[PDB]
RNA sequence: CAUUGGUGAGCAGCGAAGGAUUUGGUGGAUUACUAGCUAAUAGCAAUCUAUUUCAAAGAAUUCAAACUUGGGGGAAUGCCUUGUUGAAUAUUCUUCAAGUGUAACCUCCUCUCAAAUCAG
């Protein structure tokens, strides 16, 4: 039964199943985000 | 295995066939309103009577319970146990009580349905032989003393486990189990499968989803440090967000408003996440009091971004999508309100927008940016895409307003621009 | 005063985006590893059923057969053994006695202790 063959409501779930890291971790984003230091000791 | 934990499991797999009358007598003697030296001398027959004189009044309420007059509150119906059943017979059974339960999720605060129900929880053991549905469905009335008296008679599953204290309490359970027990994760899927079950059957009313939000949103509060427990949290809420937004129900749709907003100023998602986001919220955006909410959303979920590409301009179906379900003068609105909340990262990426595709009301832009202090890099980037509009764009007297704003407000800003981006006598050679 | 006691504060000291404890579940080893099932030289493992059945092969103590019982008594009523009596057709069965006969069947033992308490 299930085959593939204005806006479409299917559309938030399409990009969810095309993601496994919601989290923008390939931005390099120039920000700081918090509460959550990468920091290491050198 | 041990034999006893074996013997025992053959316990859990004959808990209502009752086989000694003592287990009769422990069987039929728990039910929702009698007490149990009067619950247990009742005929069945005296039960479905008042099964019925609650059932009917119900039915009177709305039409959707006579159908289980038909089948599960039929005259026919009473000396039929389960355990009687094949299992094919049973999935339809419990798809008939499930069905029942989600719909009288709302009719509960009725003494009509607490008399209808108590006779299905002792004519076919629902407080045992199918309790997910029965607690999944009621499970927003944790103050109401009704549902307490059904926590002391429901065999308690593996996934509703916070409550293995609360059974045969006195005080009612309280608001942070309500978090313990959806902090879990497949609790979460549990109630997916709960909601979706009732968006399909558009069962949904508003108490119960908002006990719903309440209790997702105090998820993501207790996950603001655990952020790779929040990320396999994205796919229980955003899935129930998206499969939300297919309501026609309008308080749904603020629903999962309500979930994207905290969970986006919660955990940063991707920007594409939060452009389909937006496609899901605006492609059923059609009531009118979704509207107000659904504007907050976007500006929050623009404010909870941050990369490179932090405020570029929308697709143009996306665009397009948005100046469909608002207006123009929809923002020209709500920016003027003495709320004013801060949209400050969606204007300026709208703007773009506007100055891409359509490019037909830049009037509108003036209107626009006078009305909110924007970011310092975000003026620049607006006035970026304005000179490549001057150059591109045939010259028009908007521009030449919108410039002659722009040199009235931050003039040396557009003129460190103008030095990295053509030249300023240039600019005067525009118009 | 030793506290050599810990609480309790602390500090020096140790010290990389925690440390310390407690426990549930499961897996791995705890002998040196050649595959699962079946009717088994083969077939199976999605199946042995409308070849599994014919066939052959296949019957002694002429009835050896408690190696097994707490110990004494006895062992009435049973049984066993021969002695002995009748019947039927060289053998069972009726009848009867003798048995420091007897794992049936009756009783006695196989409980009362420098353990403790308690008056003197």
């Amino acid at each position: 039964d299930e085959s593939d063959s204005n806006g479409d409501i299917n559309a938030l779930t399409k990009i969810l199943s095309t993601t496994y890291n919601y989290k923008d971790t390939l931005s390099n984003s120039k920000l700081l985000p918090p509460k959550k230091l990468d920091i290491v000791r050198l | 295995s041990s034999l006893s934990d074996q013997l025992a499991q053959v316990a859990s797999n004959n808990a209502t066939v009752a086989l000694d009358r003592k287990r009769r007598q422990k069987l039929h003697s728990a039910s929702l309103i009698y007490n149990s030296k009067t619950a247990a001398t009742q005929d069945y027959d005296f039960i479905f009577e008042n099964a019925s004189k609650a059932l009917e009044e119900l039915s009177q309420i709305e039409p959707k319970f006579a159908i289980f007059s038909r089948t599960l509150f039929s005259e026919s119906s009473i000396s039929l146990d389960r355990n009687v059943q094949t299992k094919e017979e049973i999935k339809d059974l419990d798809n008939a009580i499930n069905a029942y339960l989600l719909l009288a999720s709302s009719k509960w605060y009725l003494a009509p349905t607490l008399h209808a129900t108590e006779w299905l929880v002792r004519r076919f053991q629902i407080h045992v032989k199918n309790t997910e549905m029965l607690l999944l469905s009621t499970l927003n009335y944790y103050q109401t003393p009704v549902f307490k008296r059904i926590l002391s008679i429901i065999k308690l599953p593996p996934l509703f486990n916070c409550l293995s204290n609360f059974v045969r309490s006195e005080k009612p359970p309280t608001a942070l189990t309500m978090i313990k027990l959806f902090n879990d994760m497949d609790f979460l899927k549990l109630y997916t499968s709960y909601l979706d079950q009732c968006i399909k059957h558009n069962a949904t009313y508003t108490n119960q989803l908002l006990f719903t939000t309440c209790c997702f949103i105090n998820v993501v509060a207790f996950n603001s440090n655990n952020d790779e427990k929040l990320n396999q949290l994205v796919p229980i809420l955003l899935e129930i967000s998206a499969k939300l937004l297919a309501s026609k129900s309008k308080d749904c749709q603020i629903a999962a408003h309500t979930i994207l907003v905290v969970f986006a100023t919660a955990l940063p998602l991707k920007k594409t996440i939060i452009l389909a986001a937006m496609e899901t919220i605006l492609s059923n955006l059609d009531a009118k009091e979704a509207k107000h909410s659904a504007l907050l959303t976007i500006c929050k979920l623009f404010q909870t971004l941050k990369g490179q590409g932090n405020v570029d301009q929308l697709p143009s179906k996306i665009f397009k999508l948005f100046d469909s379900k608002f207006d123009t003068v929809s923002i020209l609105t709500f920016l003027d309100k003495e709320d004013k909340p801060v949209c400050d990262k969606f204007i300026t990426s709208y703007t773009r927008s506007i100055a891409r595709y359509d490019r037909s009301k830049l009037n509108i832009i003036l209107s626009l940016l006078k009305k909110i202090r924007l970011e310092r890099y975000e003026v620049r980037l607006i006035i970026t895409d304005l000179i490549y509009l001057s150059e591109i764009l045939e010259d028009k007297s908007q521009l030449v307003e919108l410039f002659e704003y722009f040199i009235s407000i931050n003039e040396d800003l557009v003129l460190k621009c103008l030095k990295s981006l053509g030249l300023t006598g240039e600019l005067f050679e525009i118009r």
